[PDB]
DNA sequence: TCATGAATGACTATGCACGT
DNA sequence: TCATGAATGACTATGCACGT
């Protein structure tokens, strides 16, 4: 068990609960999302670090530079574990960290950094399945009589809107299918019911196979050689859809 | 250089900031109870089309409207503003629909102005309903470019209703909101009683509202402060949070608060208490645990000790801290362009004033299309009598002046009326098409003569007010939410 | 809860971030030279009415319009591309007409959006110019609420005109801003010599555009980088302040730098000086005084020690600050969604491609509606040529459908024309009106036969483009800025 | 007698002259960080520097001496004229000669302006005893005439004025751009300050007199102290006759 | 001494590539 | 290490009146 603030980052809105191993930490891009997250959260079980701006990125800054930076402070600190040679997982305050991002390519940006950042310094934490990633809702049908549904993708919203029309449910062509272009432009109630409630949230655990082949990876993508990102890119951006086929 | 003494330039200088201020920025007009930043904000939503009929737009299109058009400002403030009036814990009655992160009751702020949406409310639109038939005097902008409203229609009383909160220069207001229903009982009695005077309307206007209803719920404790205010137009009202003792199976109890009183931060409620128990001032309490949430609404725990009375800690809460907190209300509106202390009649009466003068100066406008189309109606008709005639004139004239000239000469006609006729479209020469415009002539007579009776008769303007608002509130209108006890 | 591999997500997220930045952020479309913020807001101001023939707009509606319908990011740095497209030393061809403060070239910051006007400039009205004719492709916009364009028309070489900068993932583009009227006469060789291969081509256009020409003027120093640029796509280009020696009076001689090479911030340049003297490595200067005003622009004077020679001083600064310093060519732009380092031939053959697509399309489209006219006008000289007819019939119909069905029956009509008979007023039934109509089929006709000819015939295609060009770049082209010199 | 300008121990803010003698220096007082900026670009940096103060100043008549002494804006104004305050005031250590209020023609230029008054009457007196302070008057309209120079205007009469004339001298103006109505100093441009506000050979300054010292304590003891009571019955009693002042 | 709310925005840190 | 330029806003201080 482990005291929770009522020494810690003055952004972290910390859970109630004291145990680590029934905790949620959600690692929430913008204070806006991170300010409606901290009031649709459930405060016993989630608690909420808001980031802000692009994370520092930990494979091109040198390492005294990366532990100025408020936000990896701020991080490392939460979590309670270590970094690096001086990593304990005995001291991790949360045993599921989510890192929730809008869904456009900047939230899939800074996971990319903050991903690197725990690779790096907290490998054992992805290791053993405590990182996790939040699926934020792309549409919200609004249907006349019926209780609206969230749509996690495009193809999610046909269906749900053909299945709605079929079943004889209709909705205006005004207000209609709200799409989300960020977490930040949801309320505190829309982010419960589609990222944080427990019984309905879509979460992907992140898993490591290979090591070695994520190293290079890593030291490829975030690296400061440019050339061998570039031909990288290059090279299989091309075939970025065809990755789960 | 030209020289100027330091006392006239002071006098004239601060003189011109504190009326300007108090006419023109911090304090509520009487009429619609809207600031000018308010109404301004309204209106240019308004105009802008972002209405509930409609997707909420973008907030910073409303506050880009509002500052180029209407309001010489920053956009900053102004968002403030905007955002306010979506809030259900600020306004009783919100004339922003808000769409996002708008904030909290407690210190977590509304999201930036790039990440939310807002339009009006339906409540709102009756705030601006007909405000395009003349029914409130329009002024130019800031720069002339465009006009803006004095004052809005107000189809409903939101100054009592959604209350105003203002500090100016010498002075300030605290109107605190009321329960529509209860207003409009008030509105119900002073528009059949038009000719009571101020005694007679006071005693029947206070027995119909009851007191303030705050957004937040909560609880009225005591009279006197009401009637002071609305007697005087200054008075305390004691106000108090709702507390509900829980047991627990250990035997321990624990203090539930699930509702406080108007205008109390929660964060700030909680961290008083918590600093207010770190040092003692508060034994008794065991544990402070704040087990809130968007499903379940405010609940704070309050763990007592063993050997703890529930009321004798509750009643320190209510002495120590602003679960019990006092409104301190100040009846001040600017009436005329000056600024004035109100007893309710007054604040009944004005705003009932308002609604006539609306409801006639529509009627007036209505009365003069009305006459206009006529007008025009009955130049078409001498048209189709002599059609044959007409169309033949047109067709032999060189030109469409000579066309124009010719028809006037014609059939003894207008030049407003012989242009219709030139503008008249070949559909319009149909066999039904023809009949539409006797038809359309003869219903415009019956509205045109309607509309006479209505200017002609004061009952049925007052009738008007009554029914319009009546429709309003069966549509609009709540329950209470605070609750008024005796000591 | 799904599982997903930490290589998956890394590489699948962040080649999803770099291909968005590389093609719809950071580097200039070749056609247009325009990154999508620049375009969005643009085509916000232009739809918005926000141009020359009307007063400036308040910014923050050009902001809020780009934001609200285009652009789904942040009003402060959106705020930030519109005010630089402001700058006369930013841009070498403004788009924004500003007014207010936009800031200086120095460390003075633009003023907020609240104090700021703006307006699209004439050649901002050139990139834009006949876009609602169907010259560029449309899009919806991020929420499919309304279309936005994939690309402007740009009638003229903007890429080039401009320049570009920006820092992408992977690669990033450095194009440096050029001469309107060099640039002009490239393309008029290009369209003239429509056939020449790339080699002659380069040779031609490396002829007439002599090398970038700076808004900040200076001087640019040899010729190998401008070449190497232009034949290669990368080029270091040595840039060049203009320092004038004065003596003075009582014997001292001092050096007056009145212009600097692009993007050497005014401030940063005189701080350098002074603090690369504070410690002591540009020795023989004596006082560095910025005796620079909005009067008299850049001037600052560096008085020299008397044991100290002014070549050597001047040599030294052009060493140790940025009084000389280079440009780092590199053409990178994007083309057919594709990022490509081009030679200059293939930024003109590019850009003269863009230009007869748009002449192409335009033409098809006013051939489309010239027809629909003549398709309507066709109709109405039927009507005229049988009037009498016409009207006899409309009259006996108990509806327009029944009256409609009839004037098919009568002059073989379409179901728009006879609909465009109905809508018809009586005014054009005068004489002149309807010989006005007559003439107005004649006109189409003429019009329809010169659109036709333009279609089947390149060389007129390419005229067009030249001719028009030419009007744009007579009218708003300029002197060269930038001096070019030898070693 | 002469001091030296700050050139790369005085507010970060100020944008000091480079003329060393007070006689010949002026400070101009600016409101807002926009103005003040067009007001560094469009100055005489020889001898006009530029103190910008960002929002409204303290009111040093409310406030105690402690808290006033501890803001920001007051330390710079304090620092920026070399002067002590109160019983340590030496004017012969005054680095501007003309210190130039400058604020927005609206209502809320005026008010900063009384709280600009307020500190240098009760801690600077002299500089208004002698003369050393003036307020700008900014303009309010710029008349964009299609062929002729444009005309700037300091009141809504001489805009009147001044475009009968032009339209009589046969000039023409569009009637879209026009006419620009000046909002605040933020909204001008370098240019537009300098030729309305910051040349000498044209601006229009006001000099700040002190007849009665005994009446102008009262006032302002009256507008700006913390009895609410006396300013309220005082705005209620002279407000009514503000216009009939210099009738 | 703290809250109210309508007035009077610059500063702060990162990603990203490239050349000093 | 700094500049470039589109991307990812909270904090900071006064006026003004009034009540605990
Ligand atoms: C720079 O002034 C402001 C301050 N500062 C003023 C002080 C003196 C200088 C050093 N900083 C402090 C804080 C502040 F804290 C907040 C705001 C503010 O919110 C605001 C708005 O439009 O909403 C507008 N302004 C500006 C119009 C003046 C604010
Ligand atoms: C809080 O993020 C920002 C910072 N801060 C981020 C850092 C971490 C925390 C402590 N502050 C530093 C500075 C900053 F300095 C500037 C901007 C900024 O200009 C901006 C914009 O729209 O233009 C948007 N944002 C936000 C959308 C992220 C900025
Ligand atoms: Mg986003
Ligand atoms: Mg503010
Ligand atoms: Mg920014
Ligand atoms: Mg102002």
């Amino acid at each position: 068990a482990l005291v929770r603030r009522k020494g810690l980052p003055g952004k972290l809105a910390d859970c109630r609960s004291t145990d680590p191993r029934k905790s949620e930490l959600y690692v929430v891009e913008g204070d806006s999302a991170g300010g409606s997250a901290k009031s649709g959260r459930d405060s016993m079980f989630q608690a909420i670090l808001p980031l802000r701006g692009k994370i520092i990125n930990v494979e091109k800054a040198r390492i005294d530079r990366v532990l100025k930076n408020t936000e990896v402070q701020a991080i490392i600190t939460a979590l309670g574990t270590g970094i690096h040679d001086e990593f304990d997982i005995g001291k991790l305050r949360y045993h599921k960290i989510v890192l929730m991002a809008d869904a456009d390519v900047d939230g899939q940006h800074i996971s990319t950094l903050l991903l690197t950042l725990l690779f790096r310094f907290m490998r054992p934490l992805i290791e053993n399945g405590h990182v996790f990633l939040a699926q934020p809702p792309l549409y919200k049908l609004k249907w006349q009589r019926s209780d609206p549904e969230f749509a996690y993708s495009d193809r999610e919203r046909d269906g749900l809107l053909e299945a709605g029309l079929k079943a004889g449910k209709k909705i205006n062509k005004e207000d209609g299918i709200q799409r989300y272009k960020g977490l930040g432009e949801m309320d505190a109630k829309e982010l419960w019911e589609t990222t944080m409630d427990p019984s309905v949230r879509v979460l992907r655990q992140v898993t490591l196979d290979d090591a070695a082949a994520a190293d290079e990876l890593f030291s490829i993508l975030m690296g400061e050689d440019v050339d061998a990102r570039r031909s990288f890119i290059t090279r299989n951006a091309k075939d970025v859809r065809f990755l789960d086929v | 250089i030209e020289p100027v003494d330091i006392e006239q330039e002071m006098q004239r200088s601060y003189i011109d900031y504190a009326m300007s201020v108090i006419v023109g920025r911090a304090l509520p007009e009487v009429r619609d109870g809207l600031k000018p930043v308010h109404r301004r904000v309204l209106y240019a939503m308004f105009d802008s089309g972002f209405r509930p009929d409609r997707s909420h737009a973008k907030s910073a299109r409303s506050v880009a409207e509002t500052m180029g058009n209407y309001h010489p400002h920053g956009d900053a403030s102004i968002y403030d503003s905007l955002v306010r009036m979506a809030q259900p814990w600020s306004l009783r009655y919100p004339l922003v629909d808000g769409q996002g992160n708008f904030g909290s009751p407690g210190n977590d702020p509304p999201a930036a102005m790039r990440y939310t949406e807002a339009r009006l409310t339906p409540l709102a639109m009756e705030m601006l309903r007909e405000i395009d038939e003349e029914t409130v005097d329009f002024i130019p902008n800031y720069d002339g470019r465009v006009q803006e409203p004095t004052v809005l229609p107000s189809r409903f009383p939101n100054l009592l209703a959604n209350g105003s909160g203002g500090i100016a220069v010498g002075m300030a207001t605290n109107i605190p909101p009321h329960n529509l229903r209860e207003l409009a009982d008030a509105v119900f009695w002073a528009l059949e009683n038009h000719d009571a005077d101020e005694e007679e309307t006071l005693a029947a206007v206070m027995g119909r509202v009851k007191g303030p209803d705050f957004p937040t719920a909560g609880l009225i404790v005591g009279s006197q402060g009401t009637a002071d205010a609305y007697k005087t137009g200054r008075g305390s009202i004691r106000m108090r949070g709702v507390v509900e003792v829980e047991e627990d199976s250990r035997g321990r109890t624990s203090l539930v608060i699930t509702e406080l009183p108007y205008q109390v931060n929660h964060d700030n409620f909680i961290t008083s208490i918590a600093e207010q128990v770190r040092d003692g001032k508060l034994a008794g309490i065991s544990n402070i645990e704040d087990q809130s949430s968007d499903r379940v609404g405010l609940r704070i725990v309050i763990e007592i000790k063993r050997d703890a009375v529930a009321k004798v800690v509750i009643n320190n809460l209510y002495k120590h801290t602003q679960l019990q907190t006092s409104f301190g209300a100040n009846m001040l509106a600017i009436v005329d362009g000056v600024p004035r202390t109100l007893r309710l009649d007054q604040l009944i009466r004005y705003y009932v004033d308002h609604q006539l003068d609306v409801i006639v100066r529509r009627t007036t406008y209505r009365l003069r299309k009305a006459n206009e189309r006529a007008h025009i109606l009955r130049g078409l008709v001498k048209a189709l009598d002599a059609l044959d005639e007409v169309i033949a004139l047109i067709r032999a004239s060189e030109t469409v002046d000579i066309a124009r000239a010719g028809l006037i000469e014609l059939l003894d006609i207008d030049e407003i009326q012989a242009q219709a006729i030139l503008d008249m479209q070949l559909r319009r020469l149909a066999a039904l098409e023809r009949q539409r415009i006797i038809d359309d002539l003869a219903k415009i007579e019956a509205e045109i003569a309607d509309l006479e009776d209505i200017l002609a008769k004061p009952e049925r303007q007052r009738g008007i007010v009554r029914d319009e608002l009546a429709e309003i509130v069966d549509r609009h209108g709540d329950d209470r939410r605070t609750r008024i006890i005796a000591i």
